[PDB]
């Protein structure tokens, strides 16, 4: 057990990580040359400047009880019991205040131990968000800000360089656990995620660090990484990475910062690393004090001999067992001396404790400037509550009067966040840390960082931005990385994760949120191709004009009375509807006209053949017979299909392609059923041809009867030729269908000419 | 004074042997009930444990019992020895200390850093249950807030919902009522009032709080969770006001005569919760057989003997005094200390069994005792029968995942009929399950009511409940919903189709329509039979005329016109007979066709017949008269098809009113749509009137010439009677159809009498 005890009226405790695992197997075999020894000497310098100070604690000498921690919380707890030994009531020494540990876990443990005994504690380097809780850490304070501002700064720098997909590794201690969670929160706030998260602990690098490095190398797509991990573990992790030839850009916290002791002989893996360190003004007085230190005059520090032996490999007063005997002519010159950043923090903590003690002495002993019997017993609770948390003083050694000069304590005994940005660089062949930014609540990064590959290292290449016109999200292995595969073949894809089809007769818009129904091709068909049957309709109008001409002779008392007067007008009615039938087919396929379309075709064809059959076969019966079959056919079809199917056109025929919408859906079904009706319609027409083909041959109208047989002969051939073209009608709803009905119109026009040919022959003659 | 016993394993101990004392002395008077009675119990249990073959057969335990005179600071300094020795007696494997809310907190806070397991025996504070601050702390006594579960179970068993909660100023009442409300939520129990009876207040404040509790009669039960003095004062205040309640007591007021004395009238059926403790048959005998001479192990026994008997050892007069003669009252928290030390012993035995198999003694691996595993894996997972049991069902000594030992509570009820007062009777127990006995409870017996406190009232039916809660959700106050609509949910009654009755009895919101077709025989049997008879007569007349249509057709009007008249009258009769039909689009369009077309053709044929007479007075054209009549009919048919395509015919969903029996008899046809054609039939009627005004009469058809005027007058009268009827019967459906059928039949009969009757008379004459 080694300690530095100085007798005095008031004694200040001290916990520093002098012993730490460097290059060896012992837990704390080596000695910290920048973290422990430097801070111990800074505290001693502050104490012995305060003792000789006249404006601060006049006539009162401040003692020290500096101890070791070995960078372990359990060892710190074991060795901190001497601070409360004198409070029970190696002579006990009463500790007025204890300077906090350098590690978050150690500081937490000492705070928990000292809360019960009411001993104020001020830390200099414990930046942990788990602390500052006035429910379990009542007697604790620190000059450094928590990890919240550090995590915010890390998120800001990650967003500045467009770093989205990163790999993360931290420690298992009280420092890594809370800081890493704060980092996760601040990263998910800024819409960035992490590849994986690892937690390391104080153990051999054979298993844990090697596995961490291998896993990090297993995902080459992520290059930049963060380090919420302690310095003692950081050195071993860097050594393992150098052994495995790592190629990552580390983003370090205040644990590593601008410390050159972590990287020694392995500077090629830490090249280009961006490290975060708290902003501090170097103290020239402390620099001179440390440079004036010698092994001989420094009998106060038991660890100074070991520190000198580790800094310069030689024996101070031992035998020649070491590789050299000290030349006795070398000191700590500026060539190999680098003042630690967190030295002014220790100085400020010591001076704040001294100021609190001095002000309490002044308010408790107004008459004399000396310790009194009333202050023999110290009330730590009241001291911390009022005279420590409400202190405001200029920095002990600062030639400026800026904001940083004033040392204050927040409501939680916290500090202000001004984390500097440091980048590892190689200039002139000498590796050194160069400041490239300053997080004064606003990131102020300068473009001077030297990266690993002399270029801005990219990331998030697995999930690149993609246009939402056809791309879709797919995450087979990890939630973060997505592949923008092309989906939605003419379908809406409003949801980015999944793509689904609009359905039949629907076309998506540019927004991919609402499918639009394209206009029907059958509707508004009167412009280019459907005007073809309009000429046939015009020919049908000429046929209608011909229908006007044929009855003129029949109206003006025709001489030929052999032909039935009623029969002649009956057959003219059938051909008239045939000319008018084609108008419905080429018109707008309205629901009203669909039912009329089938009635027009079925009735006109039936009555035309019925009238011819009756004419071939006193005169009362042929008129009644013609109406009987015509009425029966019209009545039968009424109660068969049209009164049952309830035809209603709609969108259909979109199976072949989504860019096609037929206006008829139920009417198209009736069109398919009309094929059976067409065969039934031609069944009676074909039967009529055979029944009266040169069978009766009445001498009164033998020429007409022979001509009438010719009309039946040409109709069956025309009707039969229409069947093959009706099958390909469905292929062209707005093209083939219009031409399909032209066959009926052509047959009607042909029938009218030949039937009335004997009638017009007499007129011409 | 430090009590140390030789043993392989040394167990710590902290007891309040001395009281708080004055400012001058750290420890004051010696406590003979809470500091020495429990210490001797621990020593006796340790001796029995060391003499138990089945509990550490080879390893003998020791003691390091210390004293904490009810001071947090002194307890901290004493417990510092436990953690200093581990880093010089044997390392303290376990500590059985902790008898106060703050002393236990301090000990747990100090011992958590060094990983020393600790089980308290008398600390009921709920703040120690937070494992985020106390990792290695356990306790045998259940925490004070564990009675909230028993209270909620009792309230649920008695169907009590509108309860009143009373809290205290200290951590006892507060931390209980907090999460007592939470347990009430899980039991569908709401809190009416949350008055806080805390620090010392005058009787005026007590009267005020009892008045605020009684201001609503819906809350007849109160849940007191305060101290004994607060409960006693509340009972006194209630008795002064003479109020009636069913207070549910707690550990503060349990089997205590100092809380209910003087307030017997106020409390008659109060439920009392008391922690169950059983006497030890051997601890009392061990305690009587104790003297300060032989029992030199206890350093404080000399002071106990001096203070208890008011003697001193300097006069040598304490030999006459004896402890066996003095009656012994066992403390309630003695079995808890015994259970705690036995739990430590069982945990050590489990450690030895699962860690040192080959060695029956203290194995080498047991030398570095670690509190983390020993606590977490084993102490929270011990299950053994309680030592020195009276052979009851209290053989369960277990610790929960939060380091809180289970507890058994005795549910007492303050009876008053047996002896007037002081009749605390156990009616059940709470050991992981409610076992209340309603037979012993007076008001639970079938000679009274449960004295309920129900939030408002719930007498509403399933179909007539709205659950509209103004201020109290637990009230479930209901508003009668619409009788013509069902409910969407039990919690929220929503009108599901209020127009017609849905399947309320089937719990579904789907509407259930009734197809009330116009088929009722009362208003149809007559008109249908009349129309059928008229149609049969018209068909017979037409057939008779057609059979002998050789001589009369040429002499009289043309045969085509007679056939047109016959077809028109037949169509009119058919339309009249078929007017009744189901509410379908086909029926509607067929009616719209026929009703107009038959009349139009029947009058157009008559006009054409009159046109032939008018031509006698271009050309007569007998063959073209039928064509002209057909054109006249076709014009009306074109008008009909136009008004049929522009009107979009359909079938109405229902002709019923907003709230009445379901009936569907209306059609898409409207009065304006009917009048559109009625204009054309009015023009036809005007043409017929003009033809009648052409009074020239043929000698063969002299009667028919005047009959045209009769037909026109009949049609005009029918229209002028139907139009006001149509206006009046616009809402009516059955009446309108009957009127239309009657008018159609009358018109058909008039036409038949005008046309066929002269022909029949001529045929009969010939
Ligand atoms: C001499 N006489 C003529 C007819 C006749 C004839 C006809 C016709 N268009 O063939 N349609 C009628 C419709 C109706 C119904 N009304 C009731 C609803 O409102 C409307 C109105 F006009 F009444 F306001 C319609 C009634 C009588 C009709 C009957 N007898
Ligand atoms: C019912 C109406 C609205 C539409 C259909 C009208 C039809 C059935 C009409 C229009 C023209 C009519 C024809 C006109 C003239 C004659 C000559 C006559 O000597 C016998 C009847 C006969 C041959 C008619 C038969 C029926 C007929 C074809
Ligand atoms: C084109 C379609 C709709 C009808 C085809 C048949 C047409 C041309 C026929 C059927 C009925 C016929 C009419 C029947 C009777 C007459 C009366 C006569 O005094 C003059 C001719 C006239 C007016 C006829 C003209 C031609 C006519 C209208
Ligand atoms: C005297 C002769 C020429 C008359 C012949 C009948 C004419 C007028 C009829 C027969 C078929 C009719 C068409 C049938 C269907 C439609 C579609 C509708 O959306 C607008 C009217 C329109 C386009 C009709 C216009 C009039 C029309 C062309
Ligand atoms: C002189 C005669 C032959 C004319 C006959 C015309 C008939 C067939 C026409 C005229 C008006 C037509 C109706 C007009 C509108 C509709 C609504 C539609 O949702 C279903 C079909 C339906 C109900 C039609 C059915 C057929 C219909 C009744
Ligand atoms: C071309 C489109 C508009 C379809 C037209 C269909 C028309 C012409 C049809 C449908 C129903 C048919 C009627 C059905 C029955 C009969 C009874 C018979 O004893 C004389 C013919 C007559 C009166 C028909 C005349 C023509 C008719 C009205
Ligand atoms: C000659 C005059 C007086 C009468 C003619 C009657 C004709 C037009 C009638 C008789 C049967 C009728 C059909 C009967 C049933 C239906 C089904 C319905 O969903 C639409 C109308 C429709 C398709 C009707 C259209 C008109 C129709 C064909
Ligand atoms: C609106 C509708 C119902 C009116 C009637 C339509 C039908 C049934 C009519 C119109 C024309 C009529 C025909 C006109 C002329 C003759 C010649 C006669 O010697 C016998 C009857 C006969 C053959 C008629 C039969 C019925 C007939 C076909
Ligand atoms: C349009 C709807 C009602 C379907 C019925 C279509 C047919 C059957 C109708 C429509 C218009 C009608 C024509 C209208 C006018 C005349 C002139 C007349 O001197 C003879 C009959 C005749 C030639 C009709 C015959 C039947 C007809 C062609
Ligand atoms: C006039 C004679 C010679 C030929 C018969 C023409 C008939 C079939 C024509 C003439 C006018 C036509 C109508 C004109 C306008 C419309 C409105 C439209 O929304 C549906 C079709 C409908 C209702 C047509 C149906 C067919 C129609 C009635
Ligand atoms: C990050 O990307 C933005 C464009 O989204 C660009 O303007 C900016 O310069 C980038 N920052 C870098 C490359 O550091
Ligand atoms: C409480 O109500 C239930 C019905 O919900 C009943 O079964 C039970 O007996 C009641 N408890 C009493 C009356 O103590
Ligand atoms: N701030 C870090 C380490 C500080 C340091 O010692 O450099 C921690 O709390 O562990």
């Amino acid at each position: 057990r080694r300690e530095i005890k100085i007798e005095g009226d008031l004694v200040l405790g001290g916990l520093f990580p002098i012993n730490e695992k460097g290059t060896g197997t012992e837990e704390c075999g080596r000695i910290n040359e920048d973290r422990g020894i430097q801070r111990l000497e800074a505290m001693l310098f502050a104490i012995d400047e305060i003792n000789k100070d006249d404006y601060l604690l006049p006539g009162v000498k401040l003692g020290v009880h500096i101890l070791d921690t070995c960078s372990r919380d359990t060892y710190a707890l074991e060795q901190s019991l001497e601070f409360v030994r004198a409070s029970l009531t190696n002579i006990p020494l009463l500790i007025a205040g204890v300077i906090g540990g350098s590690y978050s876990s150690v500081s937490i443990q000492v705070a928990n131990l000292l809360r019960l005994f009411q001993i104020p504690q001020i830390s200099y380097a414990s930046t942990s968000a788990k602390l500052s809780d006035k429910s379990r850490y009542d007697y604790f304070a620190r000059t450094v800000p928590p990890d919240f501002y550090q995590a915010k700064a890390m998120a800001e720098i990650l967003r500045f360089f467009n770093w989205t997909y990163v790999s993360t590794v931290a420690s298992e201690g009280d420092y890594g656990e809370t800081g890493i969670e704060a980092f996760e929160q601040e990263a998910r706030l800024r819409n960035i995620c992490i590849a994986t998260a690892e937690k390391v602990g104080r153990s051999n690098i054979r298993k844990s660090y090697d596995s961490v490095i291998r896993e990090l190398l297993q995902k080459p797509n992520a290059r930049v990484v963060v380090l919420f991990m302690r310095s003692d573990d950081s050195r071993e992790l860097i050594a393992a990475a150098s052994r495995a030839n790592a190629s990552f850009t580390w983003v370090a916290s205040d644990g590593w910062g601008a410390q050159e002791s972590i990287i020694k002989g392995s500077e090629h893996v830490a090249y280009g690393a961006i490290t975060l360190e708290l902003a501090s003004q170097p103290v020239r007085q402390f620099d001179r004090y440390f440079q004036s230190l010698n092994p001989y005059n420094n009998h106060r520090n038991p660890w100074f001999r070991d520190f000198w032996e580790q800094k310069f490999q030689c024996s101070l007063q031992n035998k020649r067992n070491h590789r050299r005997v000290c030349d006795k002519h070398l000191a700590i010159d500026s060539s190999n001396y680098e003042q630690e950043s967190k030295i002014m923090f220790v100085v400020n903590a010591v001076y704040a404790m001294a100021h609190a003690l001095h002000k309490m002495q002044r308010t408790l002993c107004p008459n004399t400037t000396k310790l009194c019997d009333a202050m023999k017993i110290l009330d730590g609770k009241k001291l911390y509550k009022d005279y420590l948390l409400k202190i405001n003083f200029t920095a002990p050694f600062n030639p400026n009067k800026d904001a940083d000069s004033i040392v204050k304590f927040d409501t939680f005994g916290d500090g202000m966040g001004r984390y500097n940005v440091f980048n590892f660089q190689n200039v002139g062949g000498k590796y050194s840390y160069l400041k490239v930014g300053h997080w004064a609540e606003t990131l102020s990064l300068d473009v001077n960082s030297i990266h690993w590959s002399r270029n801005s290292v990219p990331t998030s290449q697995c999930s690149d931005p993609c246009a939402p016109n056809e791309m879709k999200n797919m995450q087979p292995g990890d939630v973060c990385c997505w592949i923008c595969i092309p989906c939605e073949p003419y379908e809406y894809l409003a949801d980015e994760f999944t793509c689904m089809d609009c359905g039949s007769g629907q076309w998506p818009t540019a927004d991919l949120t609402g499918c639009y129904d394209l206009p029907e091709d059958y509707i508004r068909w009167e412009d280019a191709w459907a005007i073809g049957p309009v000429t046939i309709a015009c020919l049908g109008f000429m046929c209608t004009c011909m229908v006007v001409t044929v009855f003129i002779k029949h109206n003006n008392t025709p001489l030929v009375k052999a032909s039935g007067r009623e029969l002649c007008y009956i057959l003219l009615f059938g051909v008239g509807l045939s000319y008018c039938m084609t108008f419905f087919f080429i018109a707008k396929p309205s629901p009203v006209i669909c039912a009329l379309r089938r009635l027009g075709l079925g009735s006109s064809f039936a009555i035309c053949y019925s009238a011819l059959l009756t004419k071939t076969n006193k005169f009362i019966s042929p008129s009644s017979q013609v109406f009987i079959c015509l009425g029966l056919i019209l009545v039968q079809i009424v109660m068969v299909s049209v009164w049952l199917i309830l035809e209603a056109p709609g969108t259909r025929r979109y199976t072949l392609a989504e860019k096609r919408e037929t206006v008829i859906l139920k009417c198209n079904v009736k069109d398919s059923s009309m094929l059976i009706s067409l065969t039934y319609d031609v069944i009676l027409v074909i039967l009529c041809t055979v029944y009266a083909f040169k069978t009766r041959k009445c001498p009164e109208n033998f020429n007409e009867a022979k001509f009438i047989g010719f009309t039946m002969y040409t109709t069956c051939i025309i009707w039969l030729a229409f069947l093959p073209i009706f099958y390909v009608t469905s292929s062209d709803y707005r093209v083939q269908t219009t031409t399909m009905c032209i066959s009926v119109s052509l047959s009607g026009f042909v029938v009218l000419g030949c039937l009335f040919a004997p009638k017009v022959h007499i007129i011409l003659f | 004074k430090v009590l140390t016993l030789e043993g392989d394993l040394v167990l710590g101990g902290l007891f309040p042997v001395h009281q708080k004392g004055g400012p001058a002395e750290d420890c004051g008077p010696v406590n003979e009930h809470r500091g020495i009675q429990r210490l001797e119990a621990m020593l006796f249990a340790l001796d029995r444990i060391n003499r138990d073959p089945h509990l550490l057969p080879g390893v003998r335990l020791g003691a390091h019992i210390l004293d904490s005179c009810s001071k947090d600071t002194h307890a901290l300094e004493q417990a510092l020895d436990f953690v200093r020795a581990s880093l010089a007696p044997t390392a303290i494997t376990g500590v059985i200390g902790g008898s106060y809310s703050d002393v236990s907190i301090q000990v747990a806070n100090l011992l958590r850093l060094f990983q020393i397991p600790q089980i308290s025996y008398a600390s009921t504070s709920a703040k120690l249950s937070d494992k985020s601050r106390y990792d290695y702390f356990a306790r045998t006594v259940p925490p004070d807030f564990f009675q909230a579960k028993a209270m909620a179970e009792i309230l649920r068993f008695f169907n009590w919902t509108y309860v009143s909660t009373v809290a205290s100023e200290g951590d006892y009442g507060e931390t209980g009522i907090e999460a007592f409300e939470l347990e009430a939520r899980a039991r569908n129990i709401c809190v009416a009032t949350s008055e806080k009876v805390g620090r010392a207040m005058s009787r005026a404040a007590f009267e005020g709080v009892v008045r605020a509790l009684l201001q609503k009669p819906s809350a007849r039960v109160a849940v007191l969770f305060t101290r004994s003095e607060d409960a006693r004062e509340l009972l006194a205040a209630s008795q002064r006001l003479n109020a009636s309640f069913t207070w549910v007591a707690s550990d503060g007021w349990g089997a205590l005569e100092s809380v209910v004395a003087g307030s017997e009238g106020a409390a008659e059926g109060a439920i009392t919760i008391e922690l169950a403790s059983y006497p030890i048959s051997d601890f009392a005998s061990y305690f009587q057989s104790l003297d300060p001479w032989n029992n030199s192990r206890n350093p404080w026994f000399r002071e106990f003997w001096e203070q208890r008997f008011r003697c001193s050892f300097r006069q040598r007069d304490c030999a006459a005094h004896s402890l066996r003669a003095v009656p012994f009252e066992q403390e309630s928290k003695i079995m808890f200390v015994v259970n705690a030390v036995y739990a430590m012993a069982h945990a050590l035995h489990n450690m030895h069994r699962a860690l040192c198999p080959n060695t029956t003694r203290l194995c080498d691996a047991m030398r570095p005792v670690n509190g983390r595993r020993l606590y977490k894996d084993f102490v929270l997972n011990v299950k053994f029968d309680a030592p020195f049991r009276p052979a009851d069902t209290h053989n369960e000594v277990r610790f929960d995942r939060f380091g809180d030992g289970i507890g058994r509570y005795n549910i007492f009820t303050y009876l008053r009929a047996g002896s007037g007062r002081y009749r605390y009777q156990k009616v059940g127990y709470w050991a992981e399950g409610l076992t209340l006995d309603t037979s012993l409870i007076p008001w639970a017996s079938p000679s009274a009511g449960p004295l309920p406190a129900s939030r408002c009232s719930e007498p509403c039916l399933q179909n007539e409940v709205k659950s509209v809660q103004p201020g109290e959700v637990c009230c479930w106050l209901c508003i009668p919903c619409q009788p013509y609509e069902y409910r969407l949910d039990e919690f929220t009654c929503a009108d599901c189709g209020l127009g017609y009755w849905p399947n309320a009895s089937l719990t579904g919101c789907f509407e259930l329509p009734q197809e009330y077709i116009r088929w009722g025989d009362a208003w149809a049997v007559g008109p249908v039979t009349i129309a059928c008879l008229g149609a049969l007569a018209t068909l017979f007349v037409l057939g008779v005329f057609v059979r002998h249509n050789a001589t009369p057709v040429v002499k009289a009007s043309g045969r085509e016109l007679c056939y047109i008249l016959l077809g028109g009258v037949f169509l009119c009769y058919c339309m009249t007979f078929i007017f009744i039909a189901k509410p379908s689009t086909a029926v509607c369009t067929l009616r719209r066709l026929g009703l107009g077309t038959a009349f139009s053709v029947c009058y157009s044929a008559l006009l054409t017949k009159t046109n032939r007479i008018a031509r006698i007075f271009r050309f007569i054209s007998p063959a073209s008269q039928v064509a002209i009549c057909l054109a006249l009919i076709s014009g009306q048919l074109l008008i009909v098809v136009a008004w049929l395509v522009v009107e979009a015919p359909g079938t109405g969903k229902e002709t019923a009113p907003e709230r009445r029996e379901v009936v569907t008899l209306r059609c898409n046809h409207r009065d304006a749509s009917m009048l559109g054609s009625l204009a054309y039939n009015v023009l036809l009627i005007a043409l017929c009137t003009l033809y009648a005004f052409k009074t020239r009469k043929c000698p063969e058809n002299f009667n028919e010439a005047k009959f045209i005027g009769f037909t026109m007058y009949t049609t005009c009268i029918i229209w002028l009677a139907f139009l006001p009827i149509f206006y009046v019967t616009s809402s009516d459906y059955r009446v309108q159809t009957t009127t239309m059928c009657v008018s159609v039949s009358l018109s058909g009969s008039v036409v038949l009498g005008c046309l066929f009757a002269p022909k029949l008379h001529i045929i009969l004459f010939q």
